[PDB]
């Protein structure tokens, strides 16, 4: 039994209805389906059971739907407190999880280069850091250029939860290098790519200044 | 001829809940286990401690035929040894089993449109059945330290549960009927000989 | 009240043994379904083990043959036993009553399990420095340590506004790194000192990292 969640997030605002989709591979008893809630730190909570039935102390504005290999998950109009992360569950399977997050304006992020302090490279190694500060909705795109060249499988990124005053996202890109690769180069940039950009936006730097 | 009345078994036009599964001692008759070797009408046929195609020529003291519903993916647990909900709560075959387990498909008799919730499965009870014990307890199950007093509510469980049983099922979730035929050897005469 | 109360993980190398508890009131645990579920950093949830009212158990395919389900009913506590741990085995562990047609409706809290072969360690400070080209963005580089988690302040707390301290990445030496950033006036830099202090618990590391533009 393979249990299927969409969408993968959900951008909504507060009051709006929530629809949120999982499909069981196989027809299995009927309204066979519990769904949870759960938040970043905390246990996943109860919602449903038995497909369309609450769990007691939770509010009316949560209900199940569905059958057969089709269920649905509604909350009729979003409060604060439900932007979280849903999981459906059959049997010992659960699915992968909907997160449902708040919706706002389209952001560019703000972007920023950091080399490598001399600090660290008298230890051997180089990190070069890219910043992408606030910006929606979360998709992003950083390729990381040397000289041009365009790096792969030498870089970690992080992105923070959506920011509780602005609803925007941060994410945090390092590009790893030896010390002499580093010093084998000049051009170090980091090319951003996202929905608020008419095109990318380039930050870079030449070692040495 | 005096022929053992499996068809009575088998045959039957409606099947037992497993939890209140059926059993028929046969006795004292002629059996022909012919219409087990006819295939494409069972899905299971699995026999242990006894050869399945050597059947006609034995001769035992008593046969049991026990019979009920349960899900194709629990079929498995019709078998010595085996653990889950239907071998520890509904029905259990001992480890020394001496039979023959038949099972087959019954989703045209047995599944209803939006579920057929008359059969039943015990889901709650705080202990292992023991080999052919039979439990038609009602009463409501007790999941904490506080007395239920026969009402439901939280950590106080009616013991039984539905199968969904609907059509459009996946297989191994579709509802099988179950024959157990069980050969009794005692030391005393054989009354059910091929 | 009832609750769940888990203990018992920690750090552990590869191919060593942990015990998990999880402490019930409110249900008795040697009459319940109760299971194991575990959630991997950044990832879903995953069952793992049950044992039934009357004692069967049963595993995931992943854990099977390592990991032992238990209970004692005189302390109305529910085990975990894994024996040789994998890196993959890295989560939190939950336990849950299952209702298996109601839900699985009581949660413990979550006990933390790190398999890794990595030693203790304090991360090294590295500035984040303000570029030369008015809002600017600086920071600090907070590289190789174990195990998390590190905390970071910026001017001993007084700096809370545009800070962002983002979610350490496990590098491939095994130690992690994060980065902390802060957006100020690019007309503050003169005049305002930027220093974050990080904390490391598990080393008693404490570093203080002045972060000025360079020259
Ligand atoms: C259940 O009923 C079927 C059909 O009535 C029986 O199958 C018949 O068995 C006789 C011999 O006893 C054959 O001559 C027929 O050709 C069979 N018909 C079909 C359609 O298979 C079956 O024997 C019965 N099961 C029992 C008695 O256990
Ligand atoms: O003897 C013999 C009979 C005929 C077949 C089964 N029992």
């Amino acid at each position: 039994i393979v249990l299927t969640q969409s969408p993968g997030t959900l951008s909504l605002s507060p009051g709006e209805r929530a629809t949120l989709s999982c499909r069981a591979s196989q027809s299995v008893s009927s309204s066979y389906l519990a769904w949870y809630q759960q938040k970043p730190g905390q246990a996943p909570r109860l919602l449903i059971y038995g497909a369309s039935s609450r769990a007691t102390g939770i509010p009316g504005r949560f209900s199940g739907s569905g059958s057969g290999t089709d269920f649905t998950l509604t909350i009729s109009r979003l409060e604060p407190e439900d932007f979280a992360i849903y999981y459906c569950q059959q049997g010992v399977t659960f699915g992968g999880g909907t997160k449902v997050e708040i919706k706002r304006t389209v952001a560019a992020p703000s972007v920023f280069i950091f080399p490598p302090s001399d600090e660290q490279l008298k230890s051997g190694t180089a990190s070069v850091v890219c910043l992408l500060n606030n910006f929606y909705p979360r998709e992003a795109k950083v390729q990381w250029k040397v000289d041009n060249a365009l790096q792969s499988g030498n870089s970690q990124e992080s992105v923070t939860e959506q920011d509780s005053k602005d609803s925007t996202y941060s994410l945090s890109s390092t590009l790893t290098l030896s010390k002499a690769d580093y010093e084998k180069h000049k051009v170090y940039a980091c090319e951003v790519t996202h929905q608020g950009l008419s095109s990318p936006v380039t930050k870079s730097f030449n070692r040495g200044e | 001829t005096n022929l053992c009345p499996f068809g009575e078994v088998f045959n039957a036009t409606r099947f037992a809940s497993v939890y209140a599964w059926n059993r028929k001692r046969i006795s004292n008759c002629v059996a022909d286990y012919s219409f087990l070797y006819n295939s494409a009408s069972f899905s299971t046929f699995k026999c242990y401690g006894v050869s399945p195609t050597k059947l006609n020529d034995l001769c035992f003291t008593n046969v049991y035929a026990d019979s009920f519903v349960i899900r194709g993916d629990e079929v498995r647990q019709i078998a010595p040894g085996q653990t889950g909900k239907i071998a520890d709560y509904n029905y259990k075959l001992p480890d020394d089993f001496t039979g023959c387990v038949i099972a087959w498909n019954s989703n045209n008799l047995d599944s209803k449109v939006g579920g057929n919730y008359n059969y039943l499965y015990r889901l709650f009870r705080k202990s292992n059945l023991k080999p052919f014990e039979r439990d038609i307890s009602t009463e409501i199950y007790q999941a904490g330290s506080t007395p239920c007093n026969g009402v439901e509510g939280f950590n106080c469980y009616f013991p039984l549960q539905s199968y969904g049983f609907q059509p459009t099922n996946g297989v191994g979730y579709q509802p099988y009927r179950v024959v157990v035929l069980s050969f009794e050897l005692l030391h005393a005469p054989a009354t059910v000989c091929g | 009240e009832v609750q769940l109360v888990e203990s018992g993980g920690g750090l552990i190398q590869p191919g060593g043994s942990l015990r998990l508890s999880c402490a019930a009131s409110g249900i008795t645990v040697t009459s319940n379904y109760m299971s194991w579920v575990r959630q991997a950093p950044g990832k879903g949830l995953e069952w793992v083990s049950v044992i039934y009212p009357g004692g069967s158990t049963f595993y995931a395919d992943s854990v099977k043959g390592r990991f032992t389900i238990s209970r004692d009913n005189s302390k109305n506590t529910l085990y975990l036993q894994m024996n040789s741990l994998r890196a993959e085995d890295t989560a939190v562990y939950y336990c849950a009553r299952d209702l298996v047609v109601y839900g699985m409706d009581v949660w413990g809290q979550g006990t933390t399990v790190t398999v890794s072969s990595a030693s203790t360690k304090g991360p090294s400070v590295f500035p984040l420095a303000p570029s030369s080209k008015g809002t600017a963005a600086l920071g600090c580089l907070v590289k190789d340590y174990f195990p998390e988690p590190v905390t970071v302040s910026w001017n001993s707390g007084a700096l809370t506004s545009g800070v962002h301290t983002f979610p350490a990445v496990l590098q491939s030496s095994g130690l992690y790194s994060l980065s902390s950033v802060v957006t100020v006036p690019s007309s503050s830099l003169g005049t305002q000192t930027y220093i974050c202090n990080v904390n490391h618990k598990p080393s008693n590391t404490k570093v203080d990292k002045r972060v000025e533009p360079k020259s």
